[PDB]
């Protein structure tokens, strides 16, 4: 609206892009994010509950690691079949290798829903 | 422009192919998987299942975190819950671990971490 941004960042930096609380915290080579997923699922389980930006930063890193660990099993299984591709076969087994069967049976059902609704998110 | 907004600008760049949010496209997923030497390609339908699994995991974590936040009479979950309550859950801790100090039983490898016997001693 009349009166536009006077300064721009692009210059030499002292500390990391001389950021002081104004922007989004960018560090530790973090690139893009599951924030959309977490913020979407959060309100489906706990709508009245919210989350701090600090917690979100750690939460995303925590939940991501969980998937990373499962992805490792996928590569492990594919290695037995002498392949380098991830399919439902690996996913289903990978989850059952780390996550208890009681919970694993819930994950499978959730996946079936996603494939039937053709939605890559809840 | 200088004079004003001559054309139609909207997003970060001008292309029909554009990414609205911080989402991860198939190409980026493949790149990450290859960077970790996990897989080269993904089967059709698998990304849909992968997403569901991820959302399921997140749901469980958010359930515990959200409940814990309310216990502390907080409207928004604080980082203290992630370093305390979330660290107490054995299920989450199990999947959050890799081969290091053995927590659970799942240690992928040839034998058990303790080893069923001793080795040979030389005289």
């Amino acid at each position: 609206p009349p009166k536009t941004s006077g300064k721009a960042a692009k210059k030499a930096g002292k500390a990391q892009k001389n950021i002081t609380k104004t922007d989004k915290k960018k560090k530790r080579k973090r690139k893009e994010s599951y924030a959309i997923y977490i913020y979407k699922v959060l309100k489906q389980v706990h709508p009245d509950t919210g989350i701090s930006s600090k917690a979100m930063s750690i939460m995303n890193s925590f939940v991501n690691d969980i998937f990373e660990r499962i992805a490792a099993e996928a590569s492990r299984l594919a290695h037995y079949n002498k392949r380098s591709t991830i399919t439902s076969r690996e996913i289903q087994t990978a989850v059952r290798l780390l996550l208890p069967g009681e919970l694993a049976k819930h994950a499978v059902s959730e996946g079936t829903k996603a494939v039937t609704k053709y939605t890559s998110s809840k | 422009s200088g004079r004003g907004k001559g054309g139609k600008v909207k997003g970060k760049a001008k292309s029909r192919s554009n990414r609205a949010g911080l989402q991860f496209p198939v190409g980026r997923i493949h790149r990450l998987l290859r960077k970790g030497n996990y897989a080269e390609r993904v089967g059709a339908g698998a990304p849909v299942y992968l997403a569901a699994v991820m959302e399921y995991l997140a749901a469980e974590v958010l359930e515990l975190a959200g409940n814990a936040a309310r216990d502390n009479k907080k409207t928004r979950i604080i980082p203290r819950h992630l370093q305390l309550a979330i660290r107490n859950d054995e299920e989450l801790n199990k999947l959050l671990s890799g081969v290091t100090i053995a927590q659970g039983g799942v240690l992928p490898n040839i034998q058990a971490v303790l080893l069923p016997k001793k080795t040979e001693k030389k005289a």
